[PDB]
């Protein structure tokens, strides 16, 4: 059929992948917000540098 | 006036691609667990996905560039790096393809070891920490620029242009594509595509002696540093054709 | 959902968050090409052109932040607070050589405008024209478009030479009702075009238009110089294909001064 259906470096710990992509990803939002001050997941605060108003 | 206006197409190619460069040691300082020999591994599986899927030619040397950008930037696990290629694939097939890679149908090329919740969730961790930049410039848009300015046949056009996009896709799976930018890697398989395989005698409108001193001058390397990068070239060549 | 302003340093950004319809294949093909486009030009950043600040996703649906470089005043505003007697011949080349100069940097990247208006064009403070609200009424639109036939990019030329216009009369030069209505107002300045300048498989044909004559230009815009009625008239012709590039006007002798 396919000779490039493989798995390169055995089993992967599933959860530890949910665990782990989730960590990194609020290190995003938290660079984010670090940088402009402004809760990105929860769009409101100030406190920084911000002006903000709608 | 095309001869400057070419050049302001160049210079915008040139100026855009220092952005989207990887460091080429993050195997030292950066990764932990993953190898140099381990990269070549999942290149070359990444390769024949796209071989099979007859991926649009681009697809799998832009997919390259993300995975060594996101090495660059952040430690991947020995298990993870291969649904960290998958992940390329899935946004570099959505950049240039018509119809991109199904996110099933690439886990079914992982032997089903990452799941589509896995790939998607990590689509956005590898999107956000490439900054968003996906609009890299590619080997394939500076070959496309270079065979505008050759005054060859179409039917010599389409010869060298295959030649050369091989020739893109042997350097993704060494560790030269990762320091060369895509100037120098679409302009030494150029080259070395003029010179044919070494199966005939090369007759071409415009001489292979003023096709590199042409080439050297716009993308800025020394005929000494062009003909290195064409070595190089033809000696992934010979490594790709000795394991068969 | 909505928007904020900031300004910290040329000091004042944005801030807005979109819901993308996440699915089955993850992030749209729109919605990553899109970016990645407004990525791409912060390489050269330009300074006629918004820059996009920081870009950062969070998850049905997908939720995705744009951080972009906002300027409070717009050009209508600019004409509107204008000197009374109008706008000095001089400063208007200056806003004319930033416009086309970002609206080139734009059609060199695979960018075409399609909606150029002066509410779609930024101008600081300190003077600094910077497009906005691209790959995301009539007046201004090119005759090709009304007729709904070949975009392309000289679309957006014609939109310069629409409002390159009104920064002498300070009205608006082709104001009409519907695409069939603004064709009219725009062929009573240029002339009824010949058959083989008309376009194939287009919505109103020739015949819809009654036979009429080139009036000259200087009869609508008379504030303006010989030179800049010769550059209007490139920037107003019919024909996308003979219509003067973005490039070709920075290099015409009405703007290349000082």
């Amino acid at each position: 059929g396919s000779k490039a259906c493989r798995r390169l470096f055995g089993p992967v710990d599933s959860e530890q992948l949910s665990r782990d992509c989730d960590a990194l990803m609020a290190g995003c939002i938290q660079e984010a917000r670090e940088r402009w001050n402004f809760d990105f997941v929860t769009e409101t605060p100030l406190e920084g540098d911000f002006a903000w108003e709608r | 006036d095309a001869n400057l206006l070419n050049d302001r197409v160049l210079r915008a190619m040139l100026k855009a691609e220092e952005t989207c460069a990887p460091s080429v040691s993050y195997f030292k300082c950066v990764q932990k667990e993953v190898l140099p020999s381990m990269r070549k591994i999942v290149a070359t599986w990444m390769l024949e996905v796209c071989e099979e899927q007859k991926c649009e030619e681009e697809v799998f040397p832009l997919a390259m560039n993300y995975l060594d950008r996101f090495l660059s930037l952040e430690p991947v696990k020995k298990s993870r790096l291969q649904l960290l290629g998958a992940t390329c694939m899935f946004v570099a097939s959505k950049m240039k393809e018509t119809i991109p890679l199904t996110a099933e149908k690439l886990c079914i090329y992982t032997d089903n070891s990452i799941r589509p919740e896995e790939l998607l969730q990590m689509e956005l961790l590898l999107v956000n920490k490439l900054k968003w930049n996906l609009a890299a410039m590619t080997p394939h848009d500076f070959i496309e620029h270079f065979l505008s300015k050759m005054p060859e046949a179409e039917e010599n056009k389409q010869i060298i242009r295959k030649h050369a996009q091989t020739f893109v896709a042997l350097c993704a799976t060494d560790v030269k594509f990762i320091s060369n930018p895509p100037s120098m890697v679409a302009a030494g398989s150029v080259v070395a595509a003029v010179q044919g395989l070494n199966l005939r005698s090369p007759n071409n409108f415009l001489s292979y002696y003023r096709l590199t001193r042409f080439l050297s001058r716009v993308i800025k390397c020394d005929p000494d540093c062009l003909r290195a990068c064409q070595e190089q070239i033809e000696a992934l060549l010979e490594s790709s054709l000795r394991q068969a | 959902g909505t928007v904020y302003k900031a300004r910290d340093p040329g000091h004042f950004v944005a801030l807005k968050s979109v819901r993308v319809p996440n699915g089955e294949e993850g992030l749209p093909i729109s919605t990553v090409r899109e970016v990645a486009l407004l990525r791409r030009l912060e390489a050269f950043e330009h300074p006629n052109v918004v820059r996009l600040m920081d870009v950062c996703a969070t998850s049905r649906e997908i939720k995705v932040t744009l951080v972009f470089e906002h300027v409070d005043q717009d050009l209508r505003t600019y004409l509107d607070k204008a000197p009374p007697p109008g706008l000095p011949a001089e400063t208007i080349k200056d806003l004319m050589r930033q416009f086309l100069r970002g609206l080139d940097f734009l059609h060199a990247n695979c960018i075409v405008h399609r909606d150029l208006k002066p509410e779609n064009i930024l101008v600081t403070s300190g003077g600094t024209v910077k497009l906005a609200d691209f790959g995301l009424t009539l007046w201004y639109r090119a005759p090709e478009v009304l007729l709904q036939s070949t975009y392309a990019t000289p679309v957006d030329m014609w939109s310069v030479g629409c409002i390159f216009a009104e920064m002498f009369r300070r009205k608006p030069l082709f104001c009409g009702n519907s695409e069939a209505d603004q064709l009219g107002k725009i062929f009573d300045l240029i002339g009824l075009p010949p058959e083989d300048d008309w376009p194939r498989d287009v919505s109103l044909p020739r015949g819809a238009f009654p036979p009429r004559g080139p009036r000259p230009v200087q009869s609508v815009v008379p504030e303006m110089e010989e030179s800049g009625a010769q550059l209007l008239l490139e920037m107003l012709t019919f024909n996308p294909h003979k219509r003067i590039s973005a490039f070709r006007a920075l290099q015409h002798s009405y703007l290349h001064k000082d």
